[PDB]
RNA sequence: AAUUAUUAUUAUAAAUAUUAUUUUAAAAAUAUAAAAAUAAAUUAUAAC
């Protein structure tokens, strides 16, 4: 109560004294109250084949032993993203829905790992058969774009030395559309001589 | 500190204003809109406490990793200017 | 995370509102409903889930997205 | 800003000076103390829609760009909403969270080059548009007659084909040497007043205007 | 200035919908809720005159149509 | 006379160089706690600040609703249920604000429009 | 043969109920969220208004709402 | 639960309403509660 007592108020306790029951709000204090008070509800595990796509690959890049909590690292390792919805318990999750549905059973020696496949490797290998080689395509067709966008700079190489002479184009005005009100009258006709003293030699 | 879909933002804790801790709607840096900014980072205490020196409260961990990665790069920005004027 | 040597969270072994800064974390701007096939609004509404996975699947931060009626 | 508080006597910029505020003579021989030095805290700088706008203006005409240049150009403008190079300081780390600059250095040299996000580059022609569209509008000599536009009206798709650079030779100083006579006609007022938003946070609205000096 | 009924037709609710937020859940609908038992009206005494927590506060009535539709299902609705 | 507290009257000083209260009376308050207080009767049509009324008739315009009359009557239930004495039953309140009581405060309403 | 018809048993009229009380409190629960919004979004709207109405009145008033000190202080780019 | 009292009576549904009860200008014992020492959360402390 000290933290509250002390008359400056700081801020860990402006957040940790809220328990209140809002959107985006203090999960603790509101997990921490009744259960007649949370509204914290289950955590939404996938189970999805899009998980079945990201470990049928990877096993078939390394299927040694202990493979329960480092197969996790393999999660923190081959990260466009990981693949554990949970990774305390969804990488606890990837084995069950491995071991049912008849895809991979363990493999145990001085501990327990993931390996053997579980007789699917045939499955394995037309998985990565829709990885790299599609991985491959579609990383080109940015490359049609890096194609042109070569020429991104180049249909605007011209036009960025063409549109910052038209950035001129107004001010040439506007030099002297202001010098109207400062009449200098020799300043002021050079000014627009010498940039008509070779404009007309040009083309 | 304070962090929403447009920009960011530096905030303080006046101990009256509590109820704006969480989520306090705020003009955005970005072109315009009073986005509703949520609480990311803790930053620190307003008055000091009793008997406790100035440091005591400590802005957070990810806050200096803030300033160090927002600000940060005075290396990259020495041009027209130091810490001077 | 790594924390050297399990020196995480005694307690409850996970914070509240850890500082998020680090990925913004943003609704995306292209989305539908995983199951149903709904555009979905940004962040003022409840009508839409988020499954914000360590993994990404479904829109550009690619949590998945149901309609609170369509997750059936 | 003064004469040589902070920079030595001799430090001053052809830019918007503040209202009200006058150039106080300092004594030649005056000297801080390095440990008043110390803190050394000053006025925060209006970094708003106004300058980013004006300050990718002069991004725009050059996507890329370097340390002098990125304040060698300010000076190049009919109206400016700098006072210092902190001014632009200042605003280049907002304009990195606006997401409006991400500028680099080349390899094989060793500067820092200004570049405008392609994430963001398309949009931000609309607000150099949004300036643009009375920008040139609003000329007075434009509108005068037609033979001053028609003595040029040709010149502009004939320098960038075989007289390209030729022109920007000129098209840099001369056509903006004039704004120099020009600056000591007519500046801006950085006219502010400080206030806070209903959060609480301290915050200045500035209300500019050109200082009709002559 | 903002205005509830002037803001409802943004949103296209009601008059008698957008209040009943405003304002605690038994002043509208039929749950559970004693208000405060001088509220609840008096006799008419030698003096004074009658009184009825309808006549008091029209505002605070109950919605029982309002109910009727949100909270309540018809017969009619599963037949 | 529920806490034998004496009760002090803190003001600020110099009120006749101010801007707002530049010749306000403080004898007794104003007739309903949301008008502009009494004036000192050589400055009646004093001007002060336009923007501190911004955030008075935005103010002084909630107490003028037929809710708040519903709450300033519920509050007397509130009261005599709470055991507060001499709190007159809710049956016969005078209503606050009303709206031809307020044309004698429309008497000095004639500043810009 | 005819298009089936499960009756009204006591469950299925207990959970055509509830699915209806959960939008309810659904909507109460959205609604709050909308109004919400064009309160606070009008507030400030009305807020902005005033401090630029307070504004142009001090810049015609000498109310620099700056302190005793003229604004030479402030042109020393010292908080002293 | 003797009550307008230690109290979310919660079977269910829920998530950004500031939605409306807490006096006092002194001193000790006590009661709660509290900077410093014989890699961890602890001490005891009958100390501000």
């Amino acid at each position: 109560a000290a933290a509250a007592a002390a008359a400056a108020a700081a801020a860990a306790a402006a957040a940790a004294a809220a328990a209140a029951a809002a959107a985006a709000a203090a999960a603790a204090a509101a997990a921490a109250a009744a259960a007649a008070a949370a509204a914290a509800a289950a955590a939404a595990a996938a189970a999805a084949a899009a998980a079945a796509a990201a470990a049928a690959a990877a096993a078939a890049a390394a299927a040694a032993a202990a493979a329960a909590a480092a197969a996790a690292a393999a999660a923190a390792a081959a990260a466009a993203a990981a693949a554990a919805a949970a990774a305390a318990a969804a990488a606890a999750a990837a084995a069950a829905a491995a071991a049912a549905a008849a895809a991979a059973a363990a493999a145990a020696a001085a501990a327990a790992a993931a390996a053997a496949a579980a007789a699917a490797a045939a499955a394995a290998a037309a998985a990565a058969a829709a990885a790299a080689a599609a991985a491959a395509a579609a990383a080109a067709a940015a490359a049609a774009a890096a194609a042109a966008a070569a020429a991104a700079a180049a249909a605007a190489a011209a036009a960025a030395a063409a549109a910052a002479a038209a950035a001129a184009a107004a001010a040439a005005a506007a030099a002297a559309a202001a010098a109207a009100a400062a009449a200098a009258a020799a300043a002021a006709a050079a000014a627009a001589a010498a940039a008509a003293a070779a404009a007309a030699a040009a083309a | 500190n304070a962090c929403h879909v447009p920009g960011d933002q530096i905030f303080l804790v006046s101990n009256s204003f509590t109820r704006r801790l969480l989520t306090r709607t705020d003009h955005c840096p970005k072109c315009d809109r009073l986005s509703t900014f949520r609480f990311m980072s803790v930053s620190g205490m307003v008055g000091r406490m009793p008997y406790k020196p100035v440091d005591t409260p400590g802005p957070s961990y990810a806050t200096l990793y803030w300033r160090k990665q927002r600000s940060g790069k005075i290396a990259s920005q020495p041009l027209n200017e130091v810490c001077n004027k | 995370t790594a924390v050297p040597h399990e020196e995480a969270r005694s307690r409850p072994h996970f914070p509240a509102y850890t500082e998020d800064v680090d990925q913004p974390m943003v609704v995306p701007d292209g989305v539908c409903c995983f199951n149903c096939d709904k555009p979905i609004d940004g962040d003022d509404i409840n009508s839409y889930v988020w499954v914000p996975s360590g993994n990404a699947r479904v829109p550009t931060t690619q949590g998945y997205f149901f309609h609170v009626k369509c997750f059936k | 800003f003064q004469a040589g508080v902070h920079t030595p006597h001799g430090s001053r910029y052809n830019a918007a000076r503040m209202k009200n505020w006058p150039v106080q003579e300092v004594p030649q021989n005056f000297n801080f103390t390095n440990e008043q030095r110390f803190k050394a805290k000053a006025v925060p700088r209006d970094t708003g829609k106004i300058p980013r706008d004006f300050l990718l203006s002069v991004l725009y005409r050059n996507q890329p760009c370097e340390v002098a240049s990125l304040w060698e150009h300010c000076l190049h403008d009919p109206q400016i909403v700098l006072d210092s190079k902190r001014h632009l300081r200042e605003v280049l780390q907002q304009a990195r969270a606006e997401g409006f600059v991400s500028f680099e250095k080349d390899a094989v040299t060793d500067r820092w080059v200004c570049h405008l996000t392609r994430e963001r580059f398309e949009e931000v022609r609309a607000l150099v548009g949004a300036r643009a569209e009375a920008q040139d509008l609003y000329s007075g000599l434009r509108g005068a007659s037609a033979t001053e536009t028609s003595a040029y009206s040709e010149s502009f798709r004939e320098m960038n084909e075989d007289t390209k650079r030729e022109h920007f030779r000129l098209l840099s100083e001369q056509v903006a040497d004039t704004t120099t006579h020009l600056r000591k006609f007519q500046r801006m007022e950085m006219d502010y007043l400080p206030y806070t938003d209903l959060n609480g946070k301290v915050n200045f609205m500035w209300w500019y205007e050109m200082s009709d000096t002559r | 200035r903002f205005n509830l009924d002037e803001a409802a037709a943004e949103l296209q609710l009601d008059e008698a919908y957008v209040a009943s937020l405003y304002k605690p859940l038994h002043y509208t609908y039929s749950m559970k809720g004693q208000r405060y038992p001088a509220e609840q009206g008096r006799t008419s005494r030698p003096g004074s005159l009658a009184a009825s927590r309808d006549r008091m506060f029209p505002l605070y009535r109950r919605n029982y149509k309002l109910n009727r539709e949100l909270r309540v299902l018809d017969h009619r609705r599963i037949s | 006379r529920s806490d034998n507290v004496a009760m002090y009257f803190v003001e600020y000083k110099n009120r006749d160089m101010s801007d707002n209260h530049k010749g306000e009376d403080y004898t007794a308050g104003p007739e309903r706690f949301f008008l502009p207080p009494r004036i000192i009767e050589t400055e009646k049509g004093i001007q002060r600040p336009p923007h501190m009324q911004m955030a008075f008739d935005r103010w002084a315009s909630k107490f003028k609703t037929e809710e708040f009359h519903h709450w300033w009557r519920l509050r007397h239930a509130k009261l005599r249920y709470w055991g507060v004495r001499n709190v007159p039953h809710p049956s016969d309140v005078d209503p606050l604000w009303t709206e031809k009581e307020e044309e004698e405060w429309h008497n000095e309403m004639l500043a810009n429009t | 043969r005819h298009l089936p018809v499960m009756p009204m048993t006591p469950r299925v009229v207990f959970e055509h109920a509830q699915e209806k009380r959960i939008d309810y409190a659904k909507k109460m629960h959205r609604d709050r969220r909308l109004v919400e919004q064009l309160r606070t979004h009008e507030f400030w709207g009305w807020y902005m208004k005033l401090q630029r109405v307070r504004g142009r009145w001090c810049k015609e008033h000498g109310v620099s709402s700056r302190g005793v000190y003229g604004p030479a202080v402030d042109a020393a780019e010292l908080w002293g």
